[PDB]
RNA sequence: CCGCAGAAGAAGCACCGGCUAACUCCGUGCCAGCAGCCGCGGUAAUACGGAGGGUGCAAGCGUUAAUCGGAAUUACUGGGCGUAAAGCGCACGCAGGCGGUUUGUUAAGUCAGAUGUGAAAUCCCCGGGCUCAACCUGGGAACUGCAUCUGAUACUGGCAA
RNA sequence: GCUAGUAGGUGGGGUAACGGCUCACCUAGGCGACGAUCCCUAGCUGGUCUGAGAGGAUGACCAGCCACACUGGAACUGAGA
């Protein structure tokens, strides 16, 4: 039984890399499908396909660099067991100037940046950058 | 490890106990005199160290270093304890500082002479 | 390419048959200014060519960062041995901030304001191991950027 | 607003007087979540219109007898 | 105490030189720097960081005359600017009164423009000012005394100072001798005292 | 009733007043309802040495304010 | 604030084996004694005692007690648990904690804005007043909060399907 | 494990007012490991100190609150004890 769907997502993302396939599988789920969407727009993630016409599964297809890997910073900030919630102005810039956190709120699910101004905080699900 | 875990059972942060007590809770002590003795000393360091038990006046019956040189201890002499303690000797957790109260300091001493109370020759 | 600087230094041991070696062995480190910088062992039965031959093994390695204007720009979490490595991004008004080895491999690549920590163990001949972890772990402006470059 | 809490009863032995359980969630800034923290509570009663184990309205109110400053409004449920 | 002590000795015990109690005709002509403090002054010891550190902050310590106490005081003042808290730091250091009057070429030295601010020689203003702590303000007045340029003293400590760089952050005048704190220093206007990296490692501690 | 009064805070020969609004049955330095401004007798005019609040006294005054010799007058040296 | 002679009346304390900045010389010789810790000392003591010299602080310095830090050294931030301390001997299971997924709904959690409220002082930012600073002080911010009001519906929880 | 004015319901009385505050009668509950009850300890808070923060310790002076006034106890007066 699942505790975490959404570690399923990230566990076999930086496994993957480390694997080297060029996609993974594992099921998807609603919100999922919006986390893969963030990665992929800033680069973080190659591209993604969904099958759910038979039972739903993220094809998200893995994005390398060369040969070295573009996962550094994988880890999942929130958890099913310490859900959390950041305000618009207490929401903490993760991992470098340069970083990039998944950020779901009120609208939507965002990033760090994008739902900062956008008059917005909220669950921070994650960070890869 | 668990939050849910801590949330029934706090995690603790010291226990509050000093690694040497002072049994008066403050600098300094006065405390009577019980035996000038000179005891050869705890761990082969081979020497003799002049230390005295010292019945404190707020109670606790302790024992406490002498140093310098010369002496004016008697068994009831009433002494000024400088608190803290050495090694190589065991009950020993505090220290007499002399040439305070009616003791008086250290015979002929012309350098480092607050350490074991004294004071500056007039030159 | 120079910048000579020594960090550690001490000695090691073997047992002959019943005599004992005292091998003065150590850590270095020669600053190029910009980074490329490494670390070396010496060995030496004597003292002074015990960083001689350290200065040497560091030619003999390198590891590159990239930074810019003394102040790394992404923070350290990293860890190898049982030396936990940080360094929070300071962009002024902090010298290095440091007294362990990772005072001096921080500032010979060129590194003139950065804040810095450790946790872990103290023991110097792996607070260089900051050196995978700061040095070779690290996030550029342009190392990101050519994810996006994608 | 009335202050008003929807809690879920947990005893009818007596007639007017019905203890009602209801929680808020408390955080701990220590151990930096919330949890359940249920406290049971001695409202006034009409009479009874309620079993246990009965979801209900209740809101605070003047006091009227030892321990009470809530009342019931009205009772939403026997089982959801 | 204000130190005020064997002055140039402690430029023998770091090897470097300062004007502080030296001419410009003994400049170690007749006078001896770094030959020995001490019968144990001529050998050099390596140093651990904390030995660095140590030596390092005493010099920029006493081509102020500043005390430790005094430093700190500084040191939460400087990362109490919002800037670069080293710069802050070493600009407060030549923000002391007896340091500014000096780079106006008031002070024969350093340390002997000091003497004049313990008597009523210098002034801000109208206002007499004895302390020689105080931060002067962006564009001041800081003019010495009518019934001060009469004295001796005044007269030969315009003559000491003269044919010097005098790191102009500040106008050096002779008609009124009373200047303009006019912008504040800098790091182009340290002249080789760029040791900001040291004395923050001391002090952060 | 509460009562509009000086109340000195500043250092040590130097006077720092502090018209406040009080209550008299309670300390001058202590219990305070809310302030009205400041009176520095120190000032020369090289800072302002008052705050004044005319307005909102105003309002105090019909609430059942009350003035003491210095206060009241200290409205009269400033005049309107 | 003005005048008055005349450097006049105004420097010490601790430490210097290593940690830790700062070495020599004698006296003593596991004796004397030192001692925050590691440890010194049984005859050229960089560690004792005295002296010479020096180092750092300074009208205070040192010593002690005591708090917090360093110590992520009991770890929410911020830990381990195969052998180093450290997985109940093993199952089942109530309470408690957690909850695959789809639609709909609610908006309690949550986010936002709104409104009260968070005393002042203390604190903090800019800026004044004491010869300066300490101190005192003005306005503003903070006042980590709490509740209510009105909005938001991605997630979280509740209900239904 | 604890709790008989103990917990609640009726109806009197009392208090400035609500209330076992107190009283008569009636019910047999109420409280508790989400830690009652009991024991040790402690004035409590704003805050203070320390600290990078988070946190911890602490609560002197300054401010607010509560209690106490030789020890124990009690009521009277009065707007208020």
């Amino acid at each position: 039984s699942m505790q975490d769907p959404i570690a399923d997502m990230l566990t076999r993302i930086r496994n993957g890399q480390a694997a080297n396939k060029a996609a993974v599988t594992m099921p998807s789920s609603k919100l999922k499908v919006a986390i893969a969407n963030v990665l992929k727009e800033e680069g973080f993630i190659e591209d993604f396909k969904v099958e759910g016409d038979t039972k739903p599964e993220l094809e998200l297809t893995l994005k390398y660099f060369q040969g070295k890997a573009v996962v550094e910073s994988i880890q999942r900030v929130s958890r099913p067991g310490l859900r959390i919630y950041k305000r618009k102005d207490e929401l903490p810039k993760v991992m470098a100037g340069l970083g990039i956190a998944v950020v779901s709120t009120s609208k939507g699910v965002m990033t760090d940046r994008a739902a900062r101004q956008a008059g917005l905080g909220g669950e921070i699900i994650c960070y890869v950058a | 490890a668990t939050v849910n875990q801590l949330v029934r059972k706090p995690r603790a942060r010291k226990v509050a106990k000093s690694n040497v007590p002072a049994l008066e809770a403050c600098p300094q002590k006065r405390g009577v005199c019980t035996r000038v003795y000179t005891t050869t000393p705890k761990k082969p360091n081979s020497a003799l160290r002049k230390v005295c038990r010292v019945r404190l006046t707020n109670g606790f019956e302790v024992t406490s270093y002498i140093g310098g040189e010369g002496h004016n201890l008697q068994e009831h002499s009433v002494i000024l304890i400088r608190g803290g303690r050495v090694k190589d000797l065991p009950g020993v957790r505090y220290h007499t500082v002399r040439g305070a109260l009616d003791c008086s300091g250290v015979k002929d001493r012309k350098q480092a002479r607050s350490k074991y109370g004294v004071k500056r020759p007039k030159a | 390419e120079l910048q000579e600087k020594l960090i550690a230094v001490n000695r090691v041991s073997k047992t002959v048959k019943g005599g004992r070696i005292f091998s003065f062995t150590a850590l270095t480190v020669v600053g190029d200014g910009n980074g490329r910088v490494g670390f070396g062992y010496g060995k030496a039965r004597e003292v002074p060519a015990a960083i001689q031959k350290a200065m040497e093994k560091a030619r003999r390695n390198m590891i590159n960062v990239a930074l810019n204007n003394g102040t790394l720009q992404h923070p350290v979490k990293g860890v190898h041995t049982g030396s936990r490595v940080f360094m929070q991004p300071a962009s002024e008004g902090t010298g290095i901030i440091a007294g362990g080895a990772m005072r001096a491999v921080l500032e010979v690549a060129g590194v003139h304001n950065v804040l810095a920590k450790a946790y872990g163990s103290t023991n110097p001949i792996n607070v260089v191991r900051a050196t995978i972890d700061g040095l070779e772990n690290m996030n550029s402006p342009e190392m990101v950027a050519a994810k996006r470059g994608k | 607003k009335i202050r008003t809490l929807q809690g879920r009863v947990v005893s009818d032995k007596m007639e007017k007087s019905i203890v009602v359980a209801i929680e808020r969630f408390v955080k701990h800034p220590i151990y930096g979540k919330f949890i359940k923290r249920t406290t049971k509570l001695h409202v006034h009663d009409e009479n009874n219109e309620c079993g246990i184990g009965d979801v209900v309205e209740i809101r605070e109110c003047r006091p009227l007898s030892k321990t009470k400053s809530w009342t019931l409004v009205r009772v939403v449920e026997k089982a959801v | 105490a204000r130190y005020l002590g064997p002055k140039l000795k402690l430029s023998r015990r770091e090897g470097t030189d300062l004007f502080l109690k030296s001419g410009v005709r003994a400049i170690d002509t007749k006078c001896k720097i770094e030959q020995a403090p001490g019968q144990h002054g001529a050998r050099k010891p390596r140093l651990s960081d904390y030995g660095v550190q140590l030596r390092e902050k005493q010099k920029v310590r006493r081509i102020y005359g500043v005390l430790e106490r005094q430093f700190r005081n500084y040191y939460k003042e400087a990362a109490r600017l919002k800037g670069n808290t080293g710069e802050n730091l070493l600009a407060l250091l030549e923000g002391r009164l007896d340091n500014v009057v000096y780079r106006m070429g008031f002070g024969a030295t350093r340390a002997e423009a000091r003497q004049l601010v313990s008597h009523k020689a210098i002034m801000v203003n109208g206002r007499v000012v004895n302390i020689a702590s105080y931060q002067v303000s962006p564009n001041d007045v800081v003019s010495i005394r009518e019934k001060a340029k009469k004295q001796s003293r005044v007269k030969a400590a315009l003559e000491l100072a003269e044919q010097r760089e005098k790191p102009t952050w500040l106008e050096v005048d002779a008609g009124k001798m009373e200047g303009t704190f006019k912008r504040k220093p800098e790091r182009s206007d340290l002249s080789a005292d760029i040791n900001e990296h040291l004395i923050v490692e001391l002090y952060s501690k | 009733m509460v009562t509009i009064r000086l109340a000195r805070h500043g250092a040590k020969k130097r006077p720092f007043y502090q018209v406040v609004v009080a209550d008299s049955r309670n300390a001058r330095n202590g219990r305070f309802i809310e302030r009205v401004g400041f009176f520095n007798p120190i000032a020369s005019e090289k800072e302002e040495g008052t705050r004044l609040d005319l307005d909102r006294i105003a309002h105090w005054v019909g609430q059942g304010a009350t003035i003491s010799d210095r206060v009241a007058a200290l409205i009269k040296e400033v005049n309107k």
